[PDB]
């Protein structure tokens, strides 16, 4: 299932072409809405006083097929960046006049081309048309995925084509596209259709539109190969394009004439299907997190707020996060309780933060195939999860588990635990207060005690995702400053983004901490280096912990636990993109820093440019004590 | 009223060109309304035109004409919106208009055409940036050259050299072509190029039209200011020392010198003026059209 489109520029009747367009499969259609040869003067006679219609009858489709059938295309005469002044202001009319026409109809989208550098011109004007009333209809830049002029033929005698690697040069296009959206600051409603060339660039090319709002792929008829049965079919590279687009779920549009005429036109798009059905199915966590995927989420905290019934319900939906917990509690039984011993010996387990009681169920299982005596405590602050745990307690658990409603920082346990056991970790290990729980209840931990997990460490990633960045943009709410949405961070499974170095550890926390003057505060410096050119619009954060030994939990990427939805990665946000280069170096600084009431993060960015300190003092973000 | 006739004809007429007898050919285009195609006329009796009671021939086609010109004395090549470039073909009781191939090569609309030296071969310009030498006799694309960086403006066949025509594009090159050379382009050396004209008594020497309505003499330089807006067309004059028709966006026909001096000017037209030609008969009636539907017989002084 794609949705592809048709790109023509030749329509001679609206209902004839619609119903050719959609017996052969297609979704929707581009068309111009003007002639694209129909040139109209506007100020000098007597050329403007032509008589009309200017153009067809908006009578000919139902409100319904201009809604959701027609994407409308400039005309390629107009070009309001002419050195020519006299076309300059015919262009600015027509494109007023062309984009108002779109608007009228309701059409969902309007394409736009990029096929020079300098746009500005068509950039004001598109900006002033946004400005004229609030609606959601979308603009797609058709920008080249390699300029015209990077890719003739290399024919021309006394001209012959640039055969030394120009990194900078090769990338182009894309420069292109980041000018014109800068000039129009980042609108929601202007995205990009990208035109795939016959001959690809280099990698260093496609992965820079990584993190770019592609809305549309472009596909011109004539890049497509041919078998021997006569189909069009796609080269390995292109193929593998494809791929990578179907990912970004966007939306396919086949332009250019039929060259494969011995075949129906059709077969373009047949192939398509194809493709698209031959792929990897969704691997359980695709399918879990599908739907979510570039959605910014508030995250979490269970310490200061009380977590909903259904919250807890999506905890208890990841066995293979509880099965390493269940593991790690069953290496420790058995080094702990010689085989001698396994009869006399009771350990006292204390899972700190029990929700529903996955772990207290968790640590039944261990004890039973490791043969061991436990005795059970399950402290729970939220009271409103108390009453699932004591009505497990009274139905299936019995006298072997304890329930305490309590605070495990304030809790006065009547004896003290073999092994303690929590899950307070967050997508940035530590941002839910799991090292000063631990603390608060270390007391009552045996001077021998082992805490699980042992210890975790959270791990930044600058990316780069333009998408992104405009969906925090997006986040201002009436009544705080206009900037506090890029002073916090936000939890989302990150989706259309490009990671720009290595994931470096952040932060580190070990439990029981021995150490006499304890200090939860942290300062930290990274330096990422920098491959490629790029914008950068944040830090991504993951976590890795250990449990117990070798058994451990990580959503970092390059050693992620294979098959557990829990935890999707975290985001920090940056007030400004900023431009680096090939080989620079990015340097961020990081702070955990508390008083007795929060804990927050500050960051700033210190190399290729310094970035103003994010979230200082915690005035736009703090985790509740 | 000829049979296969439509009864109304396209609004904006957008060519024009005699034959050796003096038959007018015309190609029109409906670029507004509810149908966007366009038809072709042929008119013995050139006064008679635009009415389409009173023409020799007429049909329709599917898309519209953005180009024309003849191919011997019945054959009729045309560049379609679709994509396709057409040949049409008289009857031998030049009655009816009857196509004879059609090939749809170029991935966007095909702007200009033009027939080469022999008659056999033809060179077409599109919007897809390509340019294509064609086998008028195959039916089949001989070489496909994408030389430039973005539309084909115009392509204009040499005179006598068989191999060679010009092409100007809005990348801002003018390009020499010779398909007997290796690299078959060479680049001539402002502002962007938008008609082509050789000089038919003179090999080396072709005059080109820009979109700031400048008319330029070039060789293998003189101009001079001839419009307000683009030149849309350069024809010369069938005389022994000719003259140089340019029409223009502006609405107006200038006729010009050896030198690019100005003795004639018409704006008879309310519209763009889109094609011009010499009566073979009379070498001096010169007649025009354009989108007002006009069809105006100058008499230009000599
Ligand atoms: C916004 N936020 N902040 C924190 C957590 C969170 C998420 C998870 C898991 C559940 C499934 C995907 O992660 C866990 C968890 O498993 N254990 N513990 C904690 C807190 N210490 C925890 C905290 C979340 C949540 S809400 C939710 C609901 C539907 C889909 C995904 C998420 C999701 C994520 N990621
Ligand atoms: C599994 S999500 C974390 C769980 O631990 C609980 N929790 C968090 N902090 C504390 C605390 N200080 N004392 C007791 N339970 C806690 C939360 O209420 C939630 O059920």
């Amino acid at each position: 299932r794609v949705s592809s489109g048709r790109d023509l520029n030749c329509v001679p009747e609206i209902a004839d072409t619609l119903g050719a367009v959609a017996k052969q499969g297609f979704d929707f259609l581009c068309m111009p809405v003007f002639h694209p040869r129909f040139k109209r003067e506007f100020i000098q006679e007597p050329a403007k006083n032509r008589p009309g219609p200017q153009t067809r009858s908006d009578l000919l489709l139902s409100g319904r097929d201009w809604n959701t059938l027609i994407v409308g295309k400039l005309s390629p005469w107009i070009r309001p960046d002419s050195k020519v002044e006299k076309i300059r202001r015919n262009s600015e009319a027509a494109m007023l006049q062309e984009l108002n026409f779109g608007a009228y109809l309701g059409l969902p989208a309007f394409l736009l081309p990029l096929n020079q550098e300098d746009n500005t011109n068509l950039a004001r004007v598109l900006t002033n048309h946004i400005h004229t009333g609030h609606h959601s209809s979308m603009f797609w830049m058709r920008v080249p995925l390699v300029a015209p002029e990077d890719l003739r033929d290399d024919i021309i005698e006394n001209a012959p084509t640039t055969h030394t690697e120009e990194y900078s040069g090769e990338e182009k296009t894309w420069m292109w596209w980041h000018n014109f959206r800068t000039l129009c600051d980042y609108s929601k409603r202007i995205a990009v259709a990208l035109e795939i060339g016959a001959d690809l660039p280099s990698n260093h090319v496609i992965d820079r539109w990584l993190g770019e709002p592609i809305k549309a792929a472009i596909l011109p008829t004539s890049i497509f190969l041919t078998n021997k049965k006569g189909f069009p079919v796609l080269s390995k590279m292109h193929q593998r394009l494809i791929f990578r687009l179907l990912k970004l779920e966007v939306q396919f549009i086949i332009t250019g004439t039929n060259h494969h005429s011995e075949k129906e036109f059709c077969s373009y798009l047949q192939y398509l299907e194809y493709l698209s059905q031959n792929r990897p199915p969704p691997n359980a966590y695709e399918l879990f997190a599908k739907g979510y995927e570039d959605y910014l989420q508030s995250p979490l905290q269970p310490l200061m707020d009380n977590l909903e019934s259904q919250t807890y319900e999506v905890f208890e939906k990841d066995p293979i996060k509880y099965s390493q917990y269940q593991q790690a509690i069953y290496k420790c039984l058995l080094d702990r309780v010689p085989e001698e011993e396994k009869d006399t010996n009771v350990q006292v387990l204390m899972v700190l933060g029990a929700g529903r009681g996955p772990l207290v169920n968790a640590s039944l299982r261990a004890a039973k195939q490791a043969d061991r005596r436990i005795k059970l405590y399950a402290v729970e602050k939220n009271p409103n999860a108390v009453v699932t745990l004591e009505n497990w307690q009274f139905e299936e658990w019995g006298s072997q588990v304890t329930v305490v409603s309590s605070d495990m920082r304030e809790w006065v346990a009547p004896e003290k635990a073999d092994i303690i056991v929590s899950e307070l970790l967050g997508s940035f290990a530590d941002n839910e207060l799991s090292p000063e729980c631990l603390d608060g209840a270390q007391h009552f931990l045996k001077d021998d005690g082992v805490s699980i997990p042992g210890e975790y460490t959270s791990f930044l990633a600058p990316i780069s995702s333009s998408k992104l960045y405009n969906e925090v943009r997006a986040c201002r709410e009436k009544d705080r400053d206009p900037e506090a949405q890029f002073e916090m961070p936000y939890v989302v499974r990150l989706h259309n983004f490009h990671q720009l170095s290595a994931p470096q550890p952040c932060f580190t926390f070990s439990h029981p901490n021995r150490d006499p003057m304890i200090d939860n505060n942290r300062y930290c410096t990274l330096e990422f280096p920098v491959e490629v050119n790029t914008v950068l619009h944040g830090f991504a954060g993951y976590f890795e912990t250990v449990l117990y030994q070798d058994i451990t939990l990580s959503i970092r990427p390059e050693t992620h636990s294979p098959g557990m939805f829990s935890w999707f990665p975290i985001l920090f946000p940056i007030k400004q993109p900023i431009t680096v280069r090939e080989g620079q170096t990015i340097c961020v600084r990081f702070w955990r820093c508390s008083n007795s009431k929060k804990v927050w993060y500050e960051w700033a960015v210190t190399a290729p440019v310094c970035s103003a300190i994010h979230n200082p003092t915690g005035r736009s973000y703090t985790i509740g004590l | 009223l000829p049979p296969n006739a439509p009864a109304c004809m396209e609004r904006q007429l957008e060519a024009a060109r005699y034959r050796s007898d003096g038959a007018l050919l015309l190609g029109a285009s409906s670029l507004s309304g509810r149908c966007w195609a366009g038809s072709l006329w042929l008119f013995k009796d050139p006064c008679a035109a635009p009415n389409e009671g009173f023409c020799s021939a007429g049909v329709q086609t599917e898309a519209g004409v953005a180009d024309l010109t003849w191919v011997g004395e019945r054959g009729i090549l045309v560049a379609s919106d679709s994509g396709a470039v057409e040949l049409w073909e008289l009857d031998e009781n030049e009655t009816l208009i009857v196509s004879k191939f059609c090939k749809y090569e170029h991935d966007d609309i095909v702007s200009t055409v033009s027939v080469l030296s022999s008659g056999t071969q033809a060179v077409s310009g599109s919007k897809d940036i390509c340019i294509k030498v064609w086998d008028l006799a195959q039916q089949v694309v001989l070489s496909s050259y994408r030389a430039h960086a973005a539309q084909v403006t115009c392509v204009a066949a040499s005179p006598h050299k068989d191999s060679v025509f010009l092409s100007c594009s809005e990348d801002n090159r003018i390009l020499l072509w010779d398909t007997r050379c290796p690299k078959p382009a060479s680049q001539i050396g402002g502002y962007l190029p938008t008609s082509l004209a050789w000089h038919p008594q003179q090999s080396e020497v072709f005059v080109f039209g820009d979109e700031n309505g400048t008319v330029s003499l070039v060789d293998t330089v003189l101009s001079s200011a001839v419009h307000s807006q683009c030149v849309t067309g350069l024809v010369f004059s069938p005389h022994s020392v000719p003259f140089l028709a340019s029409l223009s966006e502006d609405c107006s026909l200038a006729v010009l010198d050896s030198s690019l001096s100005e003795l004639f000017r018409s704006q008879a037209h309310r519209d763009f003026v889109r094609d011009a030609t010499w009566s073979p008969l009379n070498h001096s009636l010169l007649t025009t059209v354009g989108w007002d539907h006009q069809v105006v017989h100058h008499v230009v002084p000599t």
